[PDB]
């Protein structure tokens, strides 16, 4: 062949390896055939769910005045998105902790 | 002359203290004594990689975070902020877990 | 010695960079979403494999996939998810 | 009440005071109103309001270096102005208390029937109290719109102003949803652009009417 | 061999407990919390070291105990996966 | 006057005849009716089978009753014989679905 | 016609029976309304699945298949319909 | 009409094996046929995900029995595995 290899990450203007989501597609025993529209639209996916975790993450670790996130900034990232809790709600984080949650009754009565 | 606190501010210190640390507050040593013991009874002469009694580790002081967490809520529930078995057995019973 | 364990933590820097390219990540971080990236992976291809094993399928195709984020996240983040999908398989499909 | 509306042959230009705006939502909104702009004056105590209207919007705003320099003297100097809104990108009061100061050297007299309109806006994390005073001092009820309909977030607002159809008009859409849905910073969009220029123009939406 | 339920100690539940947002402890607390968490590591331990029989190793990895936890619907990150 | 029992008695006496029990307590056409709502506003004009509402109800019912004998054991704790939306609250807190 | 109010039809005398299965003794009178909206919830997210379900299955008529599979999904397996 | 299969036939061998009087139900034969499905199932994607994290590609007895060892508790497992055993030897051995 003559040809620019062009990948199909960018060729679907994406990140995330259409190949390795691909043959992880074949060797992962979902189905006898899978196309191409599949690893495509996952890697689509899952790159949008990377980026706004990473996001959410990028933006906890400035709350908290860092460069570097760390398992604590994708804990709060996670945890005080009310959607991400519901996809992770059964999902442990090591290293996270969690929510600092004080509860109103148990604060003494300052008034 | 010598300084004491009320009982409730260095309870509500310690709540924020450790809500806002992520180390594991189980010592190692004696969770992985604990570890021995109870995988003793299923083979002899097992072995451990670290990083497993690491993920043991985090794992079960995130559920008893959980578990204290819905024991706390069921004491506030029943008009209380001391938790007690009762709390903690109501929480398991309505989470599935007693069996 | 000859051994390597495939990972996505090129591609979860990657995308990073192009969404704060001053912030980095740290190893136990990169782990963590290294996993999630593992886990929401075999949620999406297990549950497109039930739906084409329920439709009497034997062809994973982006439709598959499609109806299973649509089931698999949670409302909002799924319609974002749908779009982002069919946008970029639509620049796929009529790329160069 | 209602106020009488001028018919459409008399097509007089905006004249907008926009007081307290991170990335400048008024004159953008009103470029996409179809109709044109008398005169739009913007002022900022930082300088990062003043570099984005210096690189993007070309020049057409009259800027003032700081919020307490404009008097009564500036307000007659600079015309009457048609519309007044306060929104934001323990400060909040002063914001409120400058955006009310300055509404009161734009609100026409009794006897001019020039057709005034204002508008200020926050989130429902504010204190009740401030609430209560808030609605007082502008004689008007906020009414809680939540992102609910269109969003999950758990990011309610209060709304103050003049606004003809305000109350529950506001709805969800789904063609308006599909196309701000495409693109892999969708919620950061929702967080910013969702409250810049969705919701402004609906609530902005019957001025055309008048101008 | 048998006090290794007591190395989890009652400072140490109350720590979790702290960070679980407790704010106090009755003394009945803490030989269940031990009971609990022995039996929530009865289970885990159960599978994980079931996957190493499966395997037919002496050791259990850490993959091992994400995979116990992630059956038992638990799933844990940052050790693999 | 004629005959009246005490309140705890005719409530025993229906909960012991409701555990025995094994029909649908909800009505067929309202939670039909209620199952047409909801689907309403996912797409018009959808149809269900007959065995598909069944099924729906069955589970519906079968959520509930689990959802009382969790909100009974949050009453019976408060020390209390009174369900309330405290209790129900508590119970699908305690469950994970809030 | 569109469909109102019909959450309404779950009504008081059948939220009794369901809590008498459950054991309850005692029925507070804002129970009805809570358990209306909890039921309204879970219908939602479970008709929500089935809907889905039959979406691609390119068909109009949810089967019982259908809430099955959705049941099953979300952790509350329902036997007697298949599987 | 394709004949949509069932285990209907085979709970009710089992059943006459066990009670040789008693009879069942098509609803409680629906609720059986569902079970059986639905513990196939889980055994087999268990077992599935046992092969694959070994990197096999071969599902044998053992997965299988390592799958019936982690969903069935206790002594259920034990009496499967006793039951499983004594059919493979009966099978291999036959
Ligand atoms: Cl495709
Ligand atoms: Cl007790």
């Amino acid at each position: 062949t003559r040809a620019k290899a062009k990948t199909r990450s960018s060729r679907a203007g994406l990140q995330f390896p259409v190949g390795r989501v691909h043959r992880l597609l074949r060797k992962g025993n979902y189905a006898e055939r899978v196309g191409a529209g599949a690893p495509v639209y996952l890697a689509a996916v899952l790159e949008y769910l990377t980026a706004e975790i990473l996001e959410l993450a990028g933006n906890a670790a400035r709350d908290n005045k860092k460069t570097r996130i760390i398992p604590r900034h994708l804990q709060l990232a996670v945890r005080n998105d009310e959607e991400l809790n519901k996809l992770l709600g059964r999902v442990t984080i090591a290293q996270g902790g969690v929510l600092p949650n004080i509860q109103s009754v148990l604060l003494p009565k300052k008034t | 002359k010598p300084h004491r606190y009320r009982p409730g501010t260095v309870a509500l210190r310690e709540i924020r203290r450790y809500q806002k640390s992520t180390e594991l507050l189980i010592r190692k040593l004696p969770f992985q004594r604990l570890v021995r013991e109870i995988a003793q009874d299923f083979k002899t002469d097992l072995r451990f990689q670290s990083s497993a009694v690491m993920a043991l580790q985090e794992a079960s002081e995130a559920y008893l975070v959980a578990l204290f967490e819905d024991t706390n809520l069921c004491a506030i529930h029943a008009k209380r902020v001391t938790i007690m078995p009762k709390d903690i057995q109501l929480a398991r019973r309505i989470r599935g877990e007693r069996a | 010695r000859k051994t390597r364990k495939e990972s996505y933590a090129i591609y979860v820097y990657k995308v990073l960079k192009q969404v704060h390219p001053d912030t980095g990540i740290s190893s136990k971080a990169m782990s963590i979403m290294n996993s999630f990236v593992n886990d929401v992976f075999e949620r999406i291809a297990g549950e497109a494999s039930r739906l084409a094993h329920y439709n009497k399928r034997s062809t994973i195709t982006s439709r598959e996939i499609q109806t299973a984020v649509r089931l698999l996240l949670p409302g909002e983040l799924a319609k974002h998810a749908v779009s982002e999908g069919t946008k970029a398989v639509t620049k796929y499909t009529s790329a160069k | 009440k209602l106020y009488p509306a001028i018919p459409a042959a008399r097509r007089r230009p905006i004249r907008v005071l926009s007081l307290f705006d991170g990335i400048a939502t008024g004159y953008l909104v009103l470029k996409e109103l179809g109709i044109k702009v008398g005169k739009y004056v913007a002022s900022e105590v930082c300088e990062e309001s003043i570099a984005v209207g210096t690189v993007k919007h070309e020049g057409n705003i009259k800027y003032v270096n700081d919020v307490r320099n404009i008097t009564k003297k500036n307000i007659e100097e600079w015309g009457p102005f048609d519309l007044v809104i306060g929104g934001s990108p323990e400060g909040t009061g002063r914001l409120f208390f400058e955006f009310y100061h300055l509404l009161n050297y734009s609100r026409p007299k009794e006897g001019d029937d020039r057709p005034f309109f204002w508008m200020f806006e926050n989130v429902v994390a504010m204190k009740v109290g401030d609430k209560r005073d808030i609605s007082r001092f502008l004689e008007c009820n906020p009414v809680m719109i939540d992102a609910i309909k269109v969003s999950a977030a758990h990011r309610a607002r209060y709304f103050w102003g003049n606004l003809p159809g305000m109350n529950r008009i506001f709805g969800f859409p789904v063609h308006y949803t599909d196309v701000s849905n495409m693109g892999r910073g969708a919620r950061q969009k929702l967080l910013g652009r969702s409250w810049s220029v969705p919701v402004i123009r609906h609530l902005f939406a019957p001025l055309k009417d008048y101008f | 061999l048998r006090d290794n339920i007591q190395g989890i100690t009652k400072p140490a539940i109350r720590r979790l407990a702290r960070r679980g947002g407790v704010k106090r402890i009755s003394g009945l607390i803490y030989e269940e919390t031990r009971g609990v968490l022995k039996v929530f590591l009865e289970n885990v331990i159960r599978d994980a070291v079931t996957y190493t029989e499966h395997a037919k190793r002496k050791t259990v990895t850490a993959m091992d105990v994400v995979y116990a936890l992630k059956r038992q619907g638990r799933t844990l990150y940052g050790f693999g996966g």
